[PDB]
């Protein structure tokens, strides 16, 4: 009971470092869209 | 004097693409160095000259 108890605690620790997975690269992603501008130039 | 003049002739905007920058240095690179370099300079003379 207490073993699986810390495994359900446990990979939830492993959830919190998978959500900071999600937001190092969608920050990338971010990144690389900034350096990705839609230019306005027609001539 | 207009027999002796230059027009303003438009050069052929030959685009190059620096990454996401598109724009043609040939055309920037003949309106300075002739169509406003050699022109105004010529200009000049002729208006001294006339």
């Amino acid at each position: 009971a207490i073993l699986l108890a810390e495994i359900n605690y446990q990979m939830y620790l492993d959830r919190q470092i998978q959500e900071r997975i999600l937001l190092t690269n969608s920050i990338m992603l971010l990144q690389n869209l900034k350096a990705a501008q839609p230019t306005a130039d027609f001539s | 004097t207009s027999l002796y003049y230059m027009k303003h002739q438009d050069f052929d905007c030959g685009r190059v693409k620096i990454l996401f920058f598109s724009f043609c240095l040939g055309r920037m690179m003949g309106d300075l160095f002739y169509n406003y370099v050699f022109r105004y300079v010529y200009n000049f003379f002729l208006a001294i000259f006339g």
